[PDB]
């Protein structure tokens, strides 16, 4: 039932499910971060990404993920779904994307 | 809403009322502080002077002096809405954004690939008639109805082949609880925890039916999951638009 793309409520890092592992992987930072943050938010049912940033595994931690996924930037603009343009990678920089998507569907009363 | 109950402030913070020259005509759902998703049939030829439309939000009583009322900058409707019933969806861009408070919040969209669960019980809200030959509700009403399958709804005893693939029915075979005139454009929402947090998502838009709350004539909704890309497009494309525009 969990959706394969998730975002953390502690630091907005994006996590994508790797079905051959049964683990979540981080999304390596790229020059297409804005399009990837926008596409990840749409994918999950949010309207848009308000902002995104770049975290550092060395100062932020992994938070239970196993590896990285990288986006094929040249294919990225032909996509509707993120999972079809992503691949495992080494992400040598150890920097991943965090996305602040527009919040929705929750009541804010006591 | 026929067979529903009065609800309270902050429960369905995405619900808005669309009024034309003073009268409440349709319901709508906030997608952000400046965009509302409703039904294309709410803007027929005679109701296309944007200056005459207002969007009321943040209150459950139509006569609350504490709700906000903003103008409309543009209406983007679906070019496939032949009448101008499939593609009965439209987006309304407010002239300025609503603040988001504990009483004004956007609702979520279905995630990509997320499908409807036939039999699941969702909620439908609105200020439409509480009886077909009745009056609109003074306080927003809410009701729970299950999704009916298309095989059943298209049966000759229900809507005999009039339910096309981007619409769905929700209701009780028996009748009794249903949406009605004035609820059109409004929200049909289901709650799930796929994002690990329970969130309500807009699965349907109140569109039409034969009378209201009759047995075997359930309500028909526009299936939002099939318009996700149209919505994302429209909003990028027409963010700075004014007027009545159509996007296919
Ligand atoms: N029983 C139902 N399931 C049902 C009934 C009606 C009835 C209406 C409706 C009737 C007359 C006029 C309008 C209307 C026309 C133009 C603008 C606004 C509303 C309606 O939406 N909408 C409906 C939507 C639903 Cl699910």
């Amino acid at each position: 039932p969990l959706y394969p793309v998730q975002v953390s409520s502690a630091d907005a890092r994006l996590m994508v499910f790797d079905k051959t592992e049964g683990t979540w992987r981080l999304l390596c930072s790229s020059r297409s971060n804005a399009r990837v943050a926008g596409l990840s938010c749409e994918e999950m049912g949010f309207l848009r990404a308000l902002t995104h940033s770049e975290l550092d595994v060395r100062t932020a931690g992994a938070a239970g993920t196993s590896g990285f996924f990288c986006v094929d930037e040249g294919r990225l603009p032909h996509t509707q779904r993120l999972l079809e343009v992503i691949s495992v990678c080494d992400c040598p920089r150890g920097r991943f994307l965090a996305a602040i998507c527009q919040d929705c569907g929750r009541r804010k009363l006591p | 809403i026929v067979g529903g109950r009065d609800t309270s402030l902050g429960r369905w913070p995405w619900q808005v009322s669309l009024r034309y020259d003073g009268a409440h005509l349709c319901g709508g759902s906030l997608l952000s502080g400046d965009w509302v998703l409703t039904a294309a049939h709410c803007f027929p030829e005679r109701n296309r002077v944007l200056s005459r439309w207002r969007v009321f939000a943040g209150a459950v009583a139509q006569a609350s002096p504490h709700g906000l009322q903003l103008g409309v900058q543009a209406v983007v409707y679906h070019g496939g809405y032949l009448p101008f019933n499939s593609n009965d969806i439209a987006l309304v861009h407010l002239s300025s954004p609503l603040p988001l408070t504990e009483y004004i919040q956007p609702v979520c969209l279905p995630a990509a690939g997320q499908a409807l669960v036939d039999g699941k019980i969702c909620t439908v809200t609105g200020w439409g008639n509480t009886q077909y030959y009745g009056q609109q509700a003074g306080v927003l009403q809410e009701a729970r109805v299950p999704i009916i399958s298309n095989d059943v709804c298209n049966g000759a005893d229900f809507y005999g082949n009039q339910i096309k693939p981007k619409m769905f029915c929700a209701g009780y075979p028996e009748g009794g609880i249903d949406a009605c005139q004035g609820d059109s454009g409004g929200p049909f929402v289901c709650e799930d925890s796929i994002s690990r947090t329970p969130r309500w998502r807009l699965c349907g838009i109140v569109s039409w039916g034969t009378g209201c709350a009759l047995a075997q004539k359930p309500g028909v909704y526009t299936k939002v999951s099939d318009f996700r890309e149209w919505i994302f497009q429209a909003i990028k494309t027409h963010s700075e638009a004014s007027g009545m525009v159509t996007q296919l």
